[PDB]
């Protein structure tokens, strides 16, 4: 993330979200978390199909 | 129209590169009769070299440009002049590479930046 | 240090331009070769308007170079003429060829 | 006066931003820069068309020969109007396209003016026309021939609607939260979505997996040159051989060089290579140079090209100059397409195959494919142009064909005749309303969806409309990278809002600061760069200057330069200082010693901060203060001083998806001096500062509360939910 | 595994060893093409402890055919952690088979005590070759050096890329 | 390591050959009369695994970028402690994380690995 500094291996820096949905999310484990949330998305709009072919 | 004259092509050329705006106000015809436009003054340690055009021109111009070098050393470029199979004839041979930038001392540098943006702003695609 | 030397700027007026067209002359090469030496004079130079190259041969043909119009050369150059007065004049540069020996 | 910013000036800046651009600037601009200038240029592409008849001999009063010339002039567009039945033409306003299902469109006036040339045609001599006849009627009214009819995109330039006052809108009876945007066709509100695409004029290095002998690949795009290098990693042969256009059976890289003017072998690799000392890189070009060696000559290479053209016996000297006009022609067309330009190849093809090999030895990855600085949107600009182009195109062709017939019968040619005006109107309403972009005879074949009808349930599914993008992927495409989120969307693309089900990251939406690139000239920079010390790439030697900055305008190289670090300094003083418009992109890449400039049409940039370092305070700070802030408050309570006297004063830039790969930027402002968990970052080289995080979402998010404390599907859901509420969708 | 050798680990490494296929190319670190122009005597020291030995050490047949030792060498500094991984003795795998399968690669081979792990690859031709062929050493020579490190086995079986131990 | 050689007349390579009567190797180019003694009976190398050590790459004028992090490490020469830091930038899959440290001052190159 342009906020970070080249070769960055720390834990907060590559996707660790340390807060709580009572305390609140910081910007960068917001964007995190929104990728993560992404895949599952993606992954049931497309094999919903790929599973019905296989069930019929 | 097939020898060539080197009895004058013993003397080493400058060889200046010219911006394209100054380069075409020098292609005038009307002062090509050997008139004296500019003059040249060279630092002592040479690092730094001076084009002051001279005041018998127009004030439109910028009357101070400055000079840098490329190479020290130049080698295998010629100066020819071909005239009326043609005639040809060498000049001489290359010496020393030049560059020339505006001068910031002139203001002038600034009015033709300025005419520069007013090339930028018209022409659009 | 501000010691200079004056070299008046000078210029070849159109009547002697009229009959003299100038053409940048260039050859393709790793040594410093010099028509005192490797050409026996005269030389024959012809073409054989840019359609037909430039061919530049001795008068024993040991020394042929054949010289092709490279295009696009955006710096428009100027040759820089030392009079007798050691003054230079201006010539402006019309075009530039590029000449390699042939094999 | 000198103190810090805190988060409501913050807040400040973005008001002004809003009260100064709006939420369908893009829209309008792009719709904008097509009305003014690329109309022109169109036509001014194929001004001239040319018959040239030649003498029949029946007779000798049949031994003349003539040609014909049409040629083109201004464009006059005219307010929106219409022609009743009756004849009669009155101004036409929105309200009665809207009721009387009627089209917002205006007419098209162009100048033509013809010419007549008469020759004796006498055999064995060189025919010589001269000028007997001009008609041009630029002393008249009559000059102006009618063309056609241009639909008119809704608050535009041309527009009634774009002076209007709250009262004129009132009277007119206009929605005052109404922002334009979108075309009436036929009595319905039609908007176009952008559409995404990939880049050209850029040389990507690609991989294989092994089962095929193939190893590595360099594309480009301009046209289309593959130069691939085949032979297993760690074997003994080593093949790079490019394939050229409407060349099949395709020759080696050495061969190329050869053909192309370079002869000595000795050239070639100081063309490829620009380190002396490393030897594996000669190590793999020793086999091309070993085959390459044995032909000293173009000719053979030249009668392989010949060979492979539809047409079979051709004479081997036509072959060879057909396969020689091939090179200037076809072969790189985004450097240069006249003659003699043949050194700015030849370091091209040079540079390609050196990345290539690079690639091919790891010092570097493949090239990222999902990178969104890779990407260009197009507008209804663009896309106009496109169908305007093939529509003049056709019309032009179609008055040629007439006007032959009509001198086969030896008739003179009424030029009101000659034009069929139905045929650019027909074609733009056909295209606009269906949305099939492309030829009536050929819709089947063409994109769709790009033209859809407003969405007017509520308001802000409106807002949300208006702010679409589309990437032209099989909906059913079984790709999960480009669906994905990725790294660079970063404040140009809303995280949560996409669609779901088979447009699941397909669909984009902007966020609320991410604007787009009109378009400029590249002139202008290349010739400032070229007079502030750069060397022009004809009189390059590798060896002379081993550490030389190369230099892009593009995608195009044009040379070389030896102190990069002024000449950027320099560079950014200007775009800071209004010398250059800000919509410009300038990266520097100091790992690879390169400069690149793209002044090029759709990239997606957004606002930052700048930070620059005070030693009064003997550390870094923002450009902007309180008294900037002040001033903003009593222009906006005053509704001066606006947001482009921010952007002109250098305390703001436009940073888009490529240039940020060199920045760094200290996200709140406190955190650039030396409840939640919010950690110190250990930087201190800051450059930028972000306006607030907010503004990474669009207009559907912006309006959850409290949406960080929320699973981020949940966000997603509502706001695909937020465009079925019932409201108050317009005040009228 | 059997029975017997399930409990323990040096059976199972060479049972491992019995199984993964090892080919030339994977066991030299620098299987280098040099050019062998006199293979009677070399510049480099390492190797010249290497020529007596065998030079004292090869039979009359190899004396008659010290001619057939092509003007090029494949010059094998080879690994010794690669060579001793799938326990391969220097001198009966790399010499039986190989000179077995076409009699066409004869080698002049140190013992394994050696500190660099040279050998000597020097294909084996009749001296009946054409003037032309002999002329054109570097064309047979590279193509036959390609065949040898690609086509040659020294042990395991076909297609296995990788075998791993597991408890 | 072979090293390419070019002939002194049209810069072409030059390629081997063999002196029978004199048992000598020669190098010489096709295309002239050129012809050169060798020097060592070293004309090709052919490697298989490269142990090269990892490199910092380019160097010059590094210190010029700002989203390269830093340290307060002292120099082994100049006794200073502002360098910048980095990891290798050769991309091979199996590089371990040896840090490579570029002092700001003296432009030395050293590394956090100091094995003896």
């Amino acid at each position: 993330l342009p906020h970070f500094s080249k070769d960055d291996y720390s834990p907060e820096s590559k996707g660790f979200v340390e807060n709580s949905y009572l305390r609140g999310l910081t910007p960068q484990e917001f964007f995190f978390h929104a990728m993560g949330g992404r895949e599952g998305l993606i992954d049931t709009a497309v094999k919903t199909a790929e599973t019905g072919y296989i069930q019929r | 129209s097939l020898d060539l004259d080197l009895e004058r092509s013993n003397r080493q050329v400058w060889l200046v590169r010219l911006p394209m705006f100054l380069a075409e106000k020098w292609r005038d015809r009307n002062n090509l009769h050997g008139q004296e436009l500019g003059k040249i003054r060279i630092n002592k340690d040479g690092s730094k070299i001076t084009l002051l055009l001279n005041e018998n021109d127009n004030d439109s111009i910028p009357h101070e440009y400055d000079l840098e070098l490329t190479k020290k050393v130049v080698e295998n470029e010629y100066v020819f002049t071909e005239q009326n199979p043609k005639k040809t004839a060498i000049v001489g041979t290359v010496c020393h590479e030049c560059q020339v930038m505006p001068s910031m001392n002139d203001p002038n540098y600034h009015k033709i930046v300025e005419q520069r943006r007013n090339i930028v702003k018209l022409n659009n695609k | 240090p501000n010691e200079y030397n004056e070299f008046p700027l000078r210029a070849i007026p159109k009547e002697d331009l009229e009959n003299m067209r100038t053409h940048l002359l260039k050859f393709q090469s790793k040594k410093k070769i010099n028509p005192v030496t490797d050409f026996h004079l005269p030389v024959r130079l012809h073409r054989k308007e840019e359609f037909y190259p430039w061919v530049m041969e001795d008068f024993d043909g040991y020394n042929t170079w054949v010289g092709s119009y490279e295009a696009g050369n955006s710096d428009s150059y100027v040759l820089l003429s030392v009079e007798d007065d050691g003054s230079f004049t201006m010539i402006p540069a019309d075009k530039v060829y590029k000449f390699t020996a042939r094999n | 006066e000198s103190a810090p910013i805190t988060a409501e000036d913050s807040w400040a800046v973005i008001s002004a931003f809003f009260r100064e651009k709006g939420l369908v600037s893009q829209q309008l601009d792009s719709f904008n820069q097509f009305v003014d200038y690329t109309l022109q240029d169109i036509i001014c592409e194929d001004s001239t068309l040319i018959l040239e008849q030649l003498a029949q001999h029946t007779t000798e009063s049949d031994n003349i020969s003539r040609k014909y010339e049409i040629s083109f002039g201004k464009i006059y567009v005219t307010k929106p109007m219409v022609n009743e039945s009756d004849g009669v033409t009155h101004a036409l306003y929105p309200q009665e396209a809207r009721l009387r299902n009627l089209t917002y469109s205006s007419g098209l006036f162009v100048d033509v003016k013809k010419r007549t040339y008469e020759a004796i045609d006498v055999p064995g001599r060189e025919l010589k026309y001269e000028l007997i006849a001009e008609e041009s009627e630029d002393d008249s009214e009559s000059g102006k021939v009618f063309i056609g009819r241009l639909p008119i995109m809704l608050r535009s330039k041309n527009c009634y609607l774009s002076e209007a006052t709250e009262s004129d809108l009132y009277k007119l009876k206009e929605c005052p939260f109404d922002m334009g945007g979108y075309f009436i066709i036929n009595g319905s509100e039609k908007v176009l979505i952008a559409q995404e695409r990939s880049a050209g004029n850029i040389v990507q290095v690609f991989k294989k997996a092994a089962p095929s002998p193939i190893s590595h690949v360099a594309e480009i795009r301009s046209s289309t040159l593959q130069v691939k290098l085949y032979g297993r990693e760690g074997s003994s042969a080593r093949t790079i051989k490019a394939t050229l256009p409407y060349i099949k059976q395709d020759i080696p890289i050495v061969i190329i060089f050869r053909a192309l003017g370079i002869i000595p072998d000795g050239e070639i690799l100081e063309h490829i290579c620009y380190d002396v000392n490393d030897w594996q890189m000669l190590e793999m070009l020793k086999p091309c140079v070993e085959d390459g060696f044995v032909i000293q000559d173009r000719e053979t290479a030249l009668d392989f090209i010949g060979r492979r053209g539809t047409a079979l016996g051709i004479k081997k000297e036509k072959r060879i100059q057909y396969a020689k006009d091939i090179l200037q022609k076809e072969f790189l067309p985004h450097i240069t397409q006249l003659e003699g330009f043949e050194s700015r190849k030849a370091f091209f093809l040079g540079y390609m195959i050196n990345r290539l090999l690079l690639c091919a030895l790891d010092r570097k990855d493949q090239d990222d494919r999902d990178h969104f600085g890779k990407k260009r949107l197009d507008l209804a600009g663009p896309l106009l142009a496109q169908l305007f182009k093939t529509l003049f195109k056709k019309l032009t062709k179609d008055i040629f064909r007439y006007m032959q017939r009509t001198v086969e019968e030896a008739h003179d040619f009424n030029m009101k005749l000659a034009i069929n005006a139905k045929t650019i109107t027909s074609g733009l309403k056909y295209a606009l309303a269906t949305g099939n972009w492309g030829e009536q005879k050929k819709a089947m074949s063409s994109r769709a969806g790009v033209s859809q009808v407003l969405n007017r349930y509520t308001y802000s599914s409106t807002l949300s409309h208006l702010r679409r993008t589309n990437t032209p992927i099989g909906r059913d495409g079984k790709l999960a990278k480009p669906r994905q989120l990725h790294n660079t969307h970063w404040g140009l693309v809303c995280p949560a809002e996409t669609p779901e089900g088979q447009a699941c990251g397909l669909v984009k939406n902007l966020s609320l600061m991410s604007c787009i690139s009109v378009g400029t000239d590249p002139m202008p920079i290349i010739t400032f760069l070229s007079e502030w010390g750069m060397e022009p790439l004809e009189d390059y030697v590798p060896h002379q200057s081993p550490d030389a900055t190369r230099v892009f305008v593009n995608g195009v190289w044009h040379g070389v330069h030896r102190n990069p670090a002024r000449l950027m300094e320099t560079l950014r003083t200007l775009r800071r200082k209004g010398d250059i418009n800000p919509e410009v992109s300038m990266i520097r890449d100091i790992r690879e010693k390169e400069l690149k400039i793209f002044t090029d049409a759709g990239r997606v940039y957004r606002p930052l901060f700048i930070v620059e370092d005070d030693e009064s305070l003997g550390h870094k700070e923002l450009k902007v203060r309180k008294g900037h802030i002040a001033k903003l408050m009593a222009t906006e309570y005053q509704d001066e001083y606006t947001w482009s006297s921010l952007l002109n004063e250098g305390l703001v830039e436009y940073i888009d998806a490529e240039e940020e790969e060199s920045i760094l930027i200290a996200m709140q402002p406190e955190d650039l001096e030396p409840k939640r968990i919010r950690v110190s970052h250990h930087a201190t080289t800051f450059t930028h500062c972000e306006i607030h995080p907010s503004m990474i979402l669009g207009v559907a998010a912006s309006i959850i509360p409290f949406p960080d404390h929320n699973q981020s599907p949940r966000n997603t859901y509502q706001s695909a939910m937020g465009k079925q509420a019932m409201g108050v969708f317009l005040t009228n | 595994l059997e029975p017997g050798h399930a409990a323990d680990q040096e059976q199972a490494k060479l049972i491992r060893s019995a199984i993964e296929h090892t080919t030339l190319k994977s066991v030299t670190i620098a299987s280098e093409i040099y050019y062998d122009p006199d293979p009677r005597s070399t510049v480099i020291p390492e190797d010249e402890e290497i020529i007596q030995l065998h030079f004292s050490l090869l039979d009359e047949e190899a004396e008659q055919s010290f001619d057939q030792q092509s003007p090029w060498l494949l010059r094998l500094e080879l690994d010794r952690a690669a060579m001793n991984d799938k326990d391969l003795t220097m001198g009966q795998v790399g010499e039986r088979i190989k000179q077995t399968f076409k009699n066409d690669l004869f080698v002049i081979w140190s013992e394994d005590n050696d500190e660099k792990l040279i050998i000597r690859c020097r294909v084996v031709r009749p001296k009946s070759l054409d003037a032309e062929t002999e002329a054109e050493e570097d064309h047979m020579l590279k193509k036959i050096e390609n065949t040898m490190l690609e086509n040659i086995t020294l042990r395991g079986v076909e297609n296995i890329e990788r075998v791993v131990m597991m408890k | 390591m072979t090293t390419f050689r070019f002939c002194r007349d049209c810069n072409n390579m030059l390629y081997p050959r063999e002196d029978k009567e004199n048992n000598r190797l020669l190098f010489e180019c096709r295309t002239c009369s050129y012809v050169e003694e060798a020097g060592s009976p070293l004309v090709y190398r052919h490697e298989l695994i490269t142990n090269i050590g990892e490199t910092a790459g380019v160097v010059q004028d590094i210190g010029s970028d700002p989203t390269l992090p830093r340290s307060d490490r002292e120099c082994p020469k100049c006794h200073s402690r502002e360098n910048v830091f980095f990891q290798s930038q050769q991309r091979r899959k199996d590089t371990s994380m040896v840090l490579f440290f570029v002092c700001l001052s003296c432009s030395h190159i050293f590394t956090s690995d100091q094995k003896n």
